[PDB]
């Protein structure tokens, strides 16, 4: 369980300096950040740059399911 | 039944083997009388000191059935021409995503589907809200946000086929199955040891003993028997022929046959050709599945933590250059 | 050859390749050959200090049935020294005609092919 | 219906018993998705046991020498008549010229030494080879008693490691991703949306 | 006879999983697709 809980914090982390050097909050881009790492609708120049590794991330865990599948 | 009579020097043991089989074929062949006789003197009765086993004098044996290999001295003095193993020598990453140049079509595609976007701002206010819908559409589904539809729908079926032809070709990555000769030591390391991973010390192992010190000739025989081994496995060279033997029996061991770093009757003439001959016409044809059958005789894999390093050869790449690009861009626009 | 070329082996020392001439009509062909048994010739007459030729050879009883193998009949009749360069043939034929001395390497026999390949048919399909 | 297209296809772009037609959707796209699986789940001699070598085969070629070895190796074996058929039409002046033949794959196979053709394949790193030695087998007259020497000569550690030296001298020498037709799909489908577009904008105006 | 026979004929003379598509896959998806389709038509139609 270790990647996923480091990644999102690393996420969190990222997206919180992006809105803070650019709102001058935490817990909401956290939440969102959250939320969009796990593949649901319940929730900006470089931001989609991120959203880039959610998807392979997915595949890759998906893989890994089909290898243990 | 197959046994033979055997003795050592009176009682009288059950004795039969491989050595056995082929004594008794070679002499079916010829039709010679025998006997089977025991060592009595040391493990292989060898000249030590100018005193093999049976031949250690002139003319004591009249004959030559001991495995151990062939040398120079031992052979220097009696022909023993013989086959057998000759005991010679011993104990996805990259991948994942794609290839490079397959995917241009997505880039092109891309291309044409902000022209198409051009296409539209004057059919029936939205390109940065366009240039978003894009960007973040470029991925797969999950995405936090009549022509017009049309377009849409086409670049989904495509979007999605490619998904899924990503899913077979990981599928097919992840099938995949999995498991060093430079010379006698190993691997071109130092001729004993760097002090680390002792071992070879068998005390045959005289054959590599007068080699170029025998690793120092720090051999105290602290192998003693070959069983001994068995704990031994990742707390060693011997004799190949045997290490198979032994190896056939779970406990992965050194096998190399390529490598074969290290490389059967009296002296007595008017015996070398006719038995050479003999198993020169008829062994090449029983001989191999006679001792394989006789005697003498993996792609699966569950999970591990190598999924961690697994996903950091797709990680790393990824995250590190996000970083450095965009704090580039972070203290460079801002003046 | 122009004689023999000379030239340094990987590890730096030079490459013995040494006149040797046999045919290719019939035409005798000079040439220079080379290879490990050669090395192997060349250590055994240091050992022994032989003077030392060669010879490459023409191919590898009502009429004639018996007498027509080339390397070991041809090597017999041709009235060439014991010397002999390949393993070729190593049976008991062959050991009963002249002679095999110790095997100065164990080998077998094996097969060589061209490795397949490419996938196709997306049925992503007509219907 | 636009809307009800929409859903199908897995975007957003985008009631009492609605949900129940949802319902369809997550499984099938689940089969379709499922038959890409099993599209994606698919797939030598390796050995003289193999019944192409064994038994007669028409394309299979089971190449040979010119009777220099393999000949008497196979006439002890009676069953190998018809492969030793073969050989009738398989007996080549060199092994060179069998290897060149078969570098077209004119003939599937062929067999011969271990060392040679192992070596070869090392050189020819276009090829396959199977390995799986199965017959593990210099000579003299009968009137020179060198023989003892060049036996004892071999015999030396060091000259085994002569031996070594010489092969370390000589020996030294799938994603299969669908794409292309894939590309074919999507620039197809990219002119369908062209001339859709072009439909489009002639019902505009 | 018992032991040499019958390995002597089956050299001497006297002598599979694989599928790729086809449209089994619509009778197959039809399998999971009426089941759900008519129960819901007539559900709601009730
Ligand atoms: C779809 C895309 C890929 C795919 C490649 C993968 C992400 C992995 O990267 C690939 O790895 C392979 C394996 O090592 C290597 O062989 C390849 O060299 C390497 O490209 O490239 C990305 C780079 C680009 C970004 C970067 C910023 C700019 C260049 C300019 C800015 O003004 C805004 C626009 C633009 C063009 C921006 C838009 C998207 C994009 C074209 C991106
Ligand atoms: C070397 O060979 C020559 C042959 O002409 C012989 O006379 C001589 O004794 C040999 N020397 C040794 C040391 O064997």
């Amino acid at each position: 369980q270790s990647t996923l809980w480091l990644l999102v914090g690393l996420s969190v982390h990222v997206v919180a300096v992006m809105l803070y050097l650019l709102d001058r909050t935490l817990s909401s881009a956290m939440w969102f950040s959250w939320g969009v790492l796990l593949n649901s609708g319940i929730g900006r120049i470089l931001g989609m740059v991120w959203a880039g590794f959610a998807m392979i991330i997915v595949a890759s865990y998906t893989a890994n399911l089909a290898a243990f599948l | 039944r197959d046994s033979v009579p055997c003795r050592s020097q009176p009682e009288k043991r059950c004795c039969k083997g491989f050595c056995i089989d082929i004594l008794k074929r070679l002499a079916h062949t010829i039709g010679f009388s025998y006997d089977l006789y025991l060592v009595t003197n040391g493990k292989h009765g060898k000249k030590i000191d100018g005193v093999m086993i049976g031949e250690v004098f002139y003319q004591r044996a009249d004959m030559a059935i001991g495995s151990l290999t062939i040398n120079e001295e031992r052979s220097e003095i009696v022909d023993f021409s013989v086959p057998f193993v000759e005991t010679g020598i011993m104990v996805s990453a990259f991948l994942e995503p794609y290839s490079p140049a397959v995917w241009v079509m997505m880039f092109v595609m891309c291309l044409t589907v902000v022209a198409v976007t051009v296409f539209i701002f004057e059919y029936l206010f939205t390109i940065g809200k366009s240039i978003w819908l894009l960007w973040a559409l470029v991925f797969n589904n999950s995405v936090p946000v009549t022509t017009s539809k049309i377009m849409v729908l086409v670049w989904a079926f495509f979007a999605v086929i490619f998904l899924a032809s990503y899913t077979a070709n990981l599928a097919a990555f992840m099938i995949q199955e999995e498991y060093s000769g430079l010379s006698d030591r190993k691997f071109q390391r130092p001729q004993e040891q760097p002090p680390l991973k002792f071992g070879t010390v068998p005390n045959t192992e005289k054959n590599i003993r007068s080699n170029y010190h025998s690793y120092m000739v720090r051999y105290n025989q602290p192998r003693v028997e070959e069983a001994l081994t068995q704990l031994k496995a990742g707390k060693f060279i011997y004799d190949a022929a045997v290490l198979n033997y032994m190896a056939r029996k779970c406990k992965l061991v050194t096998i190399g046959s390529g490598k074969v770093f290290a490389t059967a009757l009296h002296k007595g003439s008017r015996w070398k050709r006719p038995i050479d001959l003999a198993l020169l016409q008829f062994l090449g044809d029983d001989e191999i599945e006679m001792l394989e059958r006789l005697w003498l005789s993996d792609k699966i894999e569950v999970m591990s933590s190598k999924l961690d390093i697994d996903n950091m050869a797709g990680v790393f790449y990824m995250l590190l250059v996000a970083m450095g690009l965009s704090l580039l861009v972070f203290a460079w626009e801002h003046l | 050859t122009l004689t023999c070329k000379e030239e340094f082996t990987v590890n730096g020392d030079p490459v013995k390749k040494v006149i040797c001439t046999g045919p290719n009509p019939r035409h005798t062909v000079p040439q220079c050959c080379y290879g490990f048994c050669i090395d192997l010739l060349i250590k055994l007459a240091r050992t022994m200090n032989f003077t030392y030729e060669v010879h490459l050879v023409a191919d590898g009883v009502n009429n004639s049935n018996k007498k027509e193998w080339n390397g070991m009949m041809g090597e017999l009749l041709s009235g060439q020294a014991d010397m002999i360069v390949a393993p070729l043939t190593i049976n008991n034929e062959r050991a009963q005609y002249i002679e095999f001395s110790k095997p100065f390497k164990y080998q077998g026999l094996t097969i060589l092919v061209k490795k397949e390949i490419r996938s196709t048919l997306d049925s992503f399909q007509p219907f | 219906m636009w809307f009800s297209w929409g859903v199908l296809l897995n975007s957003g772009i985008g009631r009492i018993l609605g949900m129940v037609w949802a319902g369809f959707a997550m499984i099938i796209v689940a089969s379709y998705t499922a038959n890409l699986a099993a599209f994606l789940v698919l797939d030598r001699i390796t050995g003289i046991n193999d019944p192409r070598l064994r038994n007669p085969s028409d394309k299979f070629i089971y190449a040979t020498v010119k009777q220099s070895s393999v000949d008497i190796y196979f006439r002890r074996q009676v069953e190998l008549s018809t492969m030793y058929r073969h050989m009738e039409k398989h007996n080549y002046e060199s092994a060179a010229e069998a290897i060149q033949a078969v570098r077209d794959n004119k003939l599937h196979a062929f067999i011969w030494d271990s060392a040679v053709l192992e070596f070869e394949a090392s050189q020819k790193c276009d090829l396959v080879t199977t390995g799986e030695l199965f017959f593990r087998s210099i000579g003299m007259r009968k009137d020179s008693p060198w023989k003892q020497n060049v036996s004892l000569s071999i015999l030396k550690s060091h000259e085994n490691g002569f031996m070594e030296d010489l092969d370390k001298t000589w020996v030294r020498y799938a994603p299969a991703t669908l794409t292309f037709e894939n590309m074919a799909g999507v620039f197809m489908l990219v002119a369908g949306g062209i001339v859709a577009g072009i439909f489009l904008i002639f019902i505009e105006i």
